[PDB]
């Protein structure tokens, strides 16, 4: 069994900042990426960033390079990401994923292969 | 840098077959065949129903084919039910490490 | 194998001659490695023992 389960919704003003966290369940956060993603209302699914839950090393494509920052608490077992300088665009559904086993000797970061999903948190703007 | 596409939307017959395709450039999808499909409902999360074109995913009826050719893939749907209303995204990974996703179609009634 | 996708930086250094170094790791970071079947290792290292 599997959770990602998320944080709750949260309205902010445009330009402001927001902590949004993915808790694991059933596993250990450790042996996977944890990728992050968003949808918007009637648009697509866009990518945001992956994260390297052990190293904190992480890649986001341009859109979101400053805007993003990433940690994570393993001890807790559970996932950050903090977006900073909102927009109105940013009424979405962001979902955090667990994306590719880690593994030493062969990178698995960069490829679409989600497993499961979070239910979804819905970071807001009026 | 998204730049994967497809068509926004298409309808299809029950019992026919059906195809909905994504291309993109060189650079993700010929760079390299790591392709995937997903499903998604409204008021649900996604459910990978495709990896790396034609490794089997879970629970995945032998309707819903996977193959890629040069710049384009698809789901070459077959035997085209009707119980799967919403949309079939396609996504592919580009050589800058990072992955793209389309701009999601509508399999529609059907 | 050198799983990391290292990138060559060209630097000018000096009149006319260049200095190449490695630029961003394109992806995650990862170990080299060699590898070996171990069960022919095995045979063939107790086939030396036997010499
Ligand atoms: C040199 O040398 C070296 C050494 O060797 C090398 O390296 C290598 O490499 C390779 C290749 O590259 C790699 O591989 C990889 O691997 C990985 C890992 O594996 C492992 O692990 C896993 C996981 O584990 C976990 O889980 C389990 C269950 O399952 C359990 O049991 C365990 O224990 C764990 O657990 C966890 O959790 C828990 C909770 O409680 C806890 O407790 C603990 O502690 C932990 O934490 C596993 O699984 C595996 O196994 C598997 O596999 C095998 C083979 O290998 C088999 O035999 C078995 O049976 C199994 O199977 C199963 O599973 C699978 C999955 O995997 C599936 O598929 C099948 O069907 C069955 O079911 C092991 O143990 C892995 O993971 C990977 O895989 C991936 O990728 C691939 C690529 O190729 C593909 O193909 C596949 O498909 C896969 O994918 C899949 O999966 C994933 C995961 O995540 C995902 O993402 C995706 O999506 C997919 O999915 C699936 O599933 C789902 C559900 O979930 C569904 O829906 C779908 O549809 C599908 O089905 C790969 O394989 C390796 O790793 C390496 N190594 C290391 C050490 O790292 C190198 O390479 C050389 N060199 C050169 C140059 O080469
Ligand atoms: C190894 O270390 C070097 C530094 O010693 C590092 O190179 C630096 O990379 C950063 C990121 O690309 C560069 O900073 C950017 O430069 C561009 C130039 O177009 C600016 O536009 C950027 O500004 C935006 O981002 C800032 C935050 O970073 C914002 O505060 C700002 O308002 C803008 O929104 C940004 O400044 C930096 O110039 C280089 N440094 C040098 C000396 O070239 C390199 O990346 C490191 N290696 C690895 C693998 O990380
Ligand atoms: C690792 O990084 C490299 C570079 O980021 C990726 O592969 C290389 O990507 C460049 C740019 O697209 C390719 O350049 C092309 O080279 C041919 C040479 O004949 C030239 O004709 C073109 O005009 C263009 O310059 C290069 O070929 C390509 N190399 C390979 C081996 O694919 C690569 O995708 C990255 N790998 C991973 C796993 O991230």
């Amino acid at each position: 069994q599997v959770q990602l389960v998320q944080s709750g919704a949260e309205l902010k003003k445009p330009g402001a900042s927001v902590k949004v966290s993915c808790k694991a369940s059933g596993y250990t956060l450790s042996d996977y990426y944890v990728h992050w993603l968003r949808q918007a209302p009637g648009q697509g699914l866009e990518w945001v960033a992956w994260i390297n839950p052990t190293s904190g090393r992480t890649i986001s494509p341009r859109k979101f390079q400053g805007r993003v920052t990433m940690t994570t608490d393993t001890s807790m077992n559970v996932a950050y990401m903090e977006l900073r300088g909102l927009r109105s665009d940013d009424t979405a559904v962001y979902f955090c994923a667990r994306g590719g086993w880690i593994s030493l000797y062969v990178d698995y970061s960069y490829y679409p292969n989600f497993d499961s999903w979070g239910q979804g948190t819905l970071v807001s703007v009026s | 840098q998204p730049v994967l596409t497809q068509p926004a939307s298409v309808s299809g017959s029950p019992g026919q077959s059906i195809t909905i395709s994504c291309t993109g450039s060189s650079s993700d999808v010929g760079s390299y065949n790591l392709v995937s499909w997903y499903q998604q409902h409204p008021g649900k999360a996604p459910k990978l129903m495709i990896y790396e074109v034609n490794k089997w995913a879970s629970g995945v009826s032998d309707r819903f084919a996977g193959s890629k050719s040069g710049n384009t893939a698809s789901l070459t749907i077959s035997r085209l039910q009707a119980e799967d209303e919403a949309n079939y995204f396609c996504s592919s990974s580009t050589n800058s490490a990072t992955v793209i996703f389309g701009g999601g179609t509508k399999l529609t009634v059907l | 194998t050198r799983p990391n996708n290292n990138t060559r930086k060209s630097v000018r250094i000096g009149p006319g001659q260049t200095f190449y170094a490695t630029g961003d790791i394109i992806g995650d970071i990862k170990q080299a490695h060699c590898n070996i079947s171990e069960e022919k290792w095995n045979d063939t290292l107790q086939k030396v023992g036997i010499e």
